[PDB]
């Protein structure tokens, strides 16, 4: 019943109190311990005092304005605290979140209007404070975002967000539009979907507009002033409650549709949100609110929220703040980008560089080729215009930034080279040779290569200081990682320049040391290699694909195997074998290699040649190749599905730890985000390094549990699953 | 296990169709009361005080079917106030479960004479009307991999390799045998025409029947599913080795949505003799079992095995097999699993032809078998139905 | 042939109707909760040997729709062969569930059966399911429909039970439930309800008012004059009971059963079935009976059902150590006691639904379990359990301690 965290025998104050001559109270949130307001212990004690005071001085208060003194409005829950909650802390987490909501409930049932003056970003806990107000005005300023993204951290909006948006929009709309994906909206979108009521052009207009609104509301609607729609006698939930026939008809389909979207992946958060949403709608507001707390406490004290908070809060933050960017180096703005190659990659790289505002020369071996490469951007722009995400004027300027050419001389004035030609060393030497003297003397010489060591590519140029790996992922317009690779002679300055370029194009960088297969290619290799081995062992291809999807991968492994060329997989294996055999050693082939070779011999080497594990008809993937079953005696091996899932995940986790040991990666932050953004390692794991420390299985949690399971898989499937020394006592 | 349980009467209404059906205007309670008054007419001197319970299957016990419809029937028909009345729901099997429970009550020795049966006015109280602890609860709907039964039927067809033509051939055969049974006069005694408050005829025949069904006609029909949710994907998440569900079930090879009711009088030998009743069959054994909850219509196979084992009998010992025609593939799979001779199976047609009024079907197909054993002068019938969630119920009856 | 034995009998605490602890809890979770307690007590039980789960539920709609028993089997991950049937015999549902389980076990065709009930009255109010007797005019007229509360007042009027008489019974129920709780009688059988995080939701019978006084009971307003005068049900009752001039409305919120949420589970089987699973029998089901009396008075059904069950077992009132009759209304208990001449000290000895509440479909199984425990505690031999029902039905069961 108390607004406070304690009721027996000192935190900082974060709320400035001001009462007008009219009786309007402005509460200005201004945490003195940081640049943003977070739902921390100081906030909680501060709002408890303020809310107590609103009650105490109710005879002299006509209205309330909730505002912020920061660049942003309010930035959400305290992650630093939430990440530490053990199962035995469920009671405290539940109590904390009930206290937060008690305060907001008092705010909302005060008998007077409360208006949120949203100067900037209102996210998670931030928007929840706003939803507890009766009216929301937002400043339509640059960079301002509104939304409830706690699902992206494996949490839910536990400060009333679920209950209120369901009360506002009904179950289906609140879930699909706001809650399930936790999307961040611009102030204009926020207004359209109803998260916000009004917009003003500037921040200074907010408080006055809010006070004006309170004044008019008291005059025009005295009976209903400060009463949320759900608190009125005749309230009707949009879309109905679960007991209403219309909704009842579709409701059983909601969990199945969700399981369809998630493909059976073990991500507890969307499920918990849906249960909270529905259960809440069955009962009065306060009961609905309390159910919400229980589901919140459940996610928080669980492992996935821990994994996801670590990756999508802590690791991302560290990366975005230049954790892998060398210290001393300043900026070098980019004037003209040159792209070599007009296939998917080069065309893609040209698009993202152009979209970011850069002039691009797109060079291929013929003008026809280079033109069709620019056509890739034209296709994307056509879709972007149809979906209404850009203007004709803006699009035309984007496309006009790309000049397709066949002529090497057109790389004059180019200060950033990104090469994306065929995976061949001598070719890349030739292609860079044709260009190194034409470009600016200080130009970056970047290579998009998936396996060939950068040190070996650099020798084909004169200025090896400026030669670097700039590794993108297909399709480039969608994939958010750039893997930056430092060759032996690559300078620190060259690193920063490419680092800065990545941020400039709206992508996330990892910095990796030169080594064959780098980080991304080597690790993804282990994943698909496990799948092909299962196919060779006699496992149903359908099961293999199900295991990939239910593991949480964005694409099943055999499907993916088709996109990576099987001939490319072959020459990777040939290269590894050569290095060992030349150094007087004996090569131990992965069991997958025989399956790769089998498919080559069958003339089914992947999508690029029209046939792989799948059948391809008229640019479309049809179904699995029915001849697969006879070829590999499918069905003769039927291991538990969880063994298949684990084989894939564990192969990658183990290989990630090797990369860390060998110094290929220099931080677990890079390992995690790199695995997630580069090679589609499942978001629920928090990444391929987090997977180790955060492992949870039938027989325990943590590094010790991971080690046990890995030994379990080793005994069953082969020594490749034995953990590296670095993981053991 | 003391007192033997006997079937003395087994009657039913005709089944009215879902769209513009003759029974739509008739309250489910009236359907039951009509059957009570037929039994009254058939045995005008029965001492009704000797009836200790009325047990009815009802799958959507809500609205017109709420408030314990069995007790409503007892009171509305003016039966003695001591005659009980209990509603039960074991989904599709409800009707037979009521008979089984009635028989078990007699065997225990603590009841003497019981009315069992069921009622479903699907045109007035649609399937799903009662809500559902599962669906109203995403948390357990999510955990328990709920898929509607139609999807399971399609999945059975996919796994066992029953084609669209295979399932439609079964449908055509159901219609043919229902028609033959009707023309043959097989049902004249057991289908009790429904009449209004004035004695005027409302319905005297199973109006869902389409006796002129053809192979060609059935092939023209569209598949029922492809519900518009994500249930296929869910099904395949459990059955990871299956690539694609083949959707072969249509309105032509699935059971009809219909209105209907059934009553069965069950009693000990003494109970029947004392009231001058002639026993028609004996309940040999009953069983409740089940199988996988996603392929949910595969529970009749272990339930049959369990009732056979329990009565010391084998498939060879059974003259007539009666399995509810919820979906063509369920029947074909049951026939395949147990090597059931075609000419022993659903010999008078089934629910594809005549409809499947959920809570009543069990009792209807039981009565159908009582009559057929008598007519063929045969000895043993096994009656079975699949159930939602993956349950199965089964009963052996022997003609006396 | 086979005897039916009770191996376990457990229940949830009963959550109250207004601002109740269990309002936030789905009735399905109430059952799953109790299933998990049974697993905890016998972790090595072979669940494949459980052939059915039979649950009484009077309002089987919404959260309680769709065969809640089957839902419990699946939700708790019990074997898919383990059945699940919902039944509804109004107030007697819970005991009817048990009796049916016993009859199934006796018949030989079931080995081991979970029986019980669940009613979440705060989420699924009584009457939520509709029904012809109330909602179809032709048959409402035909059955002379009258709310049971009016029958209770009419019983009081005919028997000469005064308002003080019914309140005095109410006080005793309160005193006896408080003594049972304080005495630890309910420690093993009432299973606290917890959330998904293991946090406590409820561990006692919230509806109880152990500080009830006769003064406070006297202050209460008759509850059923809102249905009586503004529904015409008084006049309907008196058209049948034509010699009665005026119904004395003596029942209030303080001497009628409480509207509550709760669930109960009972494990029933044959000697062989228990032996196989290392279970110790606690009581034997001696006999069951269903019967009835007039549907307008509605709540005199317990008497002929009790007589029939005593006769079936070849016993008399004298042979029975404890009598447990559901406290739907005080007058119904007082009528029963007077009719059969039940000694006071043998009747509802641990308190009843006036104090603890009457969660419709579960009550029968709760008060059964209560007797299993009280017999074991006192080291007594036999209890007879009975409940009144809607439309004039009655069910009775005699259990014998093993
Ligand atoms: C609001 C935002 C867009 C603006 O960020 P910014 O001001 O450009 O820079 P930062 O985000 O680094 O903010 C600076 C500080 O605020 C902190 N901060 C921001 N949101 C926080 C949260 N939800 N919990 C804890 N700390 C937070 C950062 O950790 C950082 O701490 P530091 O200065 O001690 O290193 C950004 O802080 C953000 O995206 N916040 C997260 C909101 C979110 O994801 N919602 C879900 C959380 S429940
Ligand atoms: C019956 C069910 C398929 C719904 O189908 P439906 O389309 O409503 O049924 P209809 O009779 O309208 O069939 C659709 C079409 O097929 C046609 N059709 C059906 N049988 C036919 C036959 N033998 N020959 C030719 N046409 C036929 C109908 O004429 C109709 O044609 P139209 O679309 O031109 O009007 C489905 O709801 C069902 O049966 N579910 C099973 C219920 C169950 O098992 N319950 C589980 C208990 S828990
Ligand atoms: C119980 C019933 C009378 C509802 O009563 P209610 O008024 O909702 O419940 P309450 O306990 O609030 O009513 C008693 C009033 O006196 C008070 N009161 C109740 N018991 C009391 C006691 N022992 N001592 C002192 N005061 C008491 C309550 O606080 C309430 O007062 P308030 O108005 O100041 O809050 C009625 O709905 C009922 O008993 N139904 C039972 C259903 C049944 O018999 N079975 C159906 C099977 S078909
Ligand atoms: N886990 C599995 N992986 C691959 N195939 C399976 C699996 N389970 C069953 N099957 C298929 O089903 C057949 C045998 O199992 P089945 O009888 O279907 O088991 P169930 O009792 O689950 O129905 C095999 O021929 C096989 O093709």
């Amino acid at each position: 019943s108390s607004h406070h965290h304690h009721h027996h025998s000192m935190p900082d104050n974060t709320i400035q109190w001001d009462k007008d001559a009219d009786g309007i109270v402005t509460l200005t949130m201004d945490d003195p311990s940081g640049s943003t307001n977070v739902m921390n212990e100081a906030y909680i004690e501060s709002m408890g005092k303020a809310v107590d005071r609103l009650v105490a001085e109710k005879d002299s208060i006509t209205g309330v304005v909730v505002a912020s003194a920061k660049k942003t409005f309010f930035a959400g829950g305290d992650v630093k605290t939430m990440i530490q909650a053990r199962p035995e802390d469920a009671g405290d987490v539940f109590n904390t979140v009930e206290t937060i909501k008690r305060q907001l409930r008092t705010l909302e049932t005060l008998g007077k209007p409360v208006v949120a003056a949203i100067n900037g970003a209102a996210l998670g806990g931030g928007l929840e404070i706003a939803l507890a107000c009766h009216h929301r005005i937002a400043a339509d300023v640059k960079g301002s975002q509104l939304g409830l993204p706690e699902v992206t951290l494996g949490l839910l909006p536990g400060g009333g967000g679920v209950t209120r948006t369901v009360r506002m929009f009904g179950i289906q709309n609140a879930f699909v539009s706001v809650l399930a994906q936790g999307t961040r909206f611009k102030p204009a979108k926020a207004k359209e979907i109803g998260l916000v009521d009004e917009l003003v052009a500037t921040v200074e207009e907010l408080v006055p507009a809010a006070k004006a609104w309170i004044k008019e509301e008291l005059k025009a609607n005295p009976d209903g002033a400060g009463v949320q729609p759900w608190d009125k006698k005749g309230y009707k939930m949009p879309g109905g409650t679960p007991s209403s026939p219309g909704l009842a008809a579709i409701l059983p389909s909601f969990p199945s549709n969700l399981r369809k979207q998630l493909k059976g992946a073990p991500m507890p958060a969307p499920r918990a949100i849906l249960a909270a949403a529905v259960e809440g709608a069955q009962v009065d507001f306060d009961t609905a609110s309390r159910i919400e707390s229980r589901y919140f406490a459940s996610l928080v004290t669980g492992q996935v929220a821990k994994n996801m908070m670590q990756a999508f809060f802590f690791d991302l933050q560290a990366i975005n703040a230049g954790g892998s960017r060398p210290e001393g180096i300043g900026k070098t703005p980019i004037k003209r980008i040159g792209v070599l190659g007009a296939g998917m990659m080069g065309a893609g790289i040209a698009y993202v560089s152009a979209k970011a505002g850069y002039e691009v020369v797109l060079k291929d071996v013929s003008l026809e080729a280079a033109a069709k490469g620019k056509g890739y951007s034209e296709k994307l722009e056509a879709k972007a215009l149809e979906r209404g995400r850009t203007t004709q004027e803006r699009s035309d300027a984007l496309l006009a930034r790309i000049t397709p050419t066949a002529d090497a001389a057109d790389f004059k004035g180019v200060d950033f080279v990104i090469e994306a030609v065929f995976e061949n060393q001598e070719l890349k030497h030739k292609v860079f040779g044709e260009i190194e003297d034409i470009v600016e003397p200080n130009a970056i010489l970047g290579s998009n290569t998936s396996t060939l060591p950068i040190t070996g590519l650099a020798t084909g140029v004169k200025r090896q200081e400026d030669f670097i790996g700039i590794h993108f992922f297909s399709p480039v317009d969608k994939m958010p990682l750039v893997e930056i690779i430092k060759g032996e002679k690559t300078s620190d300055e060259a690193l920063a320049r490419v680092f800065d370029y990545t941020l400039a194009i709206g992508k996330t960088p990892i910095v990796v040391n030169d080594s064959r297969g780098f980080f991304t290619s080597r690790v993804i290799g282990t994943f698909v290699n496990e799948a092909l081995a299962m196919l060779g062992e006699g496992v149903e291809p359908a099961s293999i694909e199900q295991a990939g999807s239910q593991a949480g991968y964005p694409a099943p492994p055999l499907q993916l195997s088709d996109e990576l060329n099987l001939e490319l997989m072959h020459k990777i294996a040939v290269a590894t074998r050569k290095g060992v055999e030349d150094a007087g050693g004996t090569y131990q082939p992965h069991p997958a290699e025989a399956v790769v070779e089998k498919m080559i011999e069958l003339g089914r080497s992947g999508r690029l040649k029209g046939a792989g594990f799948y059948e391809y008809a008229d640019g479309k993937r049809s179904g699995l190749w029915p001849g697969l079953r006879e070829t590999f005696k499918s069905g003769s091996s039927q291991p538990p599905l969880q063994d298949m899932i684990d084989r894939m995940l564990f192969a990658e986790a183990l290989e990630t730890q090797k990369c860390l040991d060998e110094g290929v990666l220099t931080s677990t932050a890079d390992a995690n985000i790199g695995s997630i953004m580069g090679i589609g390692f499942p978001p629920w794991t928090g990444g391929s390094a987090q997977f180790i420390v955060g492992y949870s299985g039938p027989a325990g949690t943590g590094k010790a549990a991971f080690v046990a399971r890995a030994r379990e898989l080793a005994a069953a499937y082969g020594d490749r699953f034995l953990p590296p020394e670095s993981l053991l006592s | 296990m003391s007192e033997e349980a006997f079937i003395y009467e087994a009657i039913r209404t005709p089944r009215g169709k879902q769209k513009n059906g003759s029974l739509h205007e008739v309250k489910p309670l009236s359907l039951v009361v009509g059957l009570i008054d037929e039994l009254r007419k058939r045995h005008p001197d029965l001492d009704e005080n000797l009836i200790s319970d009325v047990i009815l299957g009802c799958v959507s016990p809500v609205g017109d079917q709420g408030g314990d419809i069995a007790r409503a029937a007892v009171l509305a028909s003016g039966m003695p106030v001591t005659s009980g009345g209990v509603q039960l729901n074991r989904f599709c099997a409800s009707g037979l479960e009521a008979v089984n429970t009635a028989a078990q009550k007699v065997r225990s020795g603590w009841d003497d004479l019981v009315l069992a049966g069921g009622v479903e006015s699907m045109s007035r109280v649609p399937m799903g009307s009662d809500g559902g602890a599962m669906g109203l609860d995403p948390a357990t709907n999510y955990d328990v991999m709920f898929v509607p039964q139609s999807i399971g039927a399609d999945l059975i067809a996919t796994i066992e390799g029953f084609s669209r033509e295979d399932v439609d051939a079964y449908a055509l055969r159901s219609q043919q045998k229902a028609a033959e049974a009707w023309s043959g006069g097989y049902f004249a005694k057991s289908v009790v025409p429904v009449r209004d408050q004035n004695g005027l005829l409302i319905l005297d025949h199973d109006e869902h029947m389409r006796p002129d069904t053809t192979k060609e006609g059935l092939a023209k029909l569209k598949p029922a599913f492809e519900a518009l949710g994500g249930f296929d994907d869910v099904a395949l998440q459990k059955y990871h080795w299956v690539e694609k569900i083949n959707h072969v079930h249509t309105g032509g090879n699935s059971s009809g949505i219909v209105d209907g009711a059934a009553l069965v009088m069950i009693g000990s030998a003494a109970a029947g003799k004392l009231q001058g009743l002639t026993p028609r069959a004996r309940i040999v054994a009953t069983a409740t079992s089940g199988a996988d909850p996603v392929i949910m219509l595969t529970g009749p196979t272990p339930a049959t095995r369990k009732v056979l084992d329990r009565a010391g009998l084998t498939v060879d010992d059974i003259d007539l097999f009666e399995l509810n025609e919820a979906f063509a593939s369920v029947v074909l799979k049951f026939q395949k699993d147990l090597n059931i001779p075609d000419e022993k199976l659903n010999v008078n047609g089934g629910a594809i032809a005549m409809g499947h009024p959920l809570g009543a079907t069990g009792a209807m197909i039981l009565g159908t078998m009582v009559d057929e054993l008598e007519r063929r002068n045969a000895r043993r019938a096994l009656i079975t139905l699949c159930i939602g969630g993956g349950m199965g119920v089964a009963t052996i009856i022997e003609r006396v």
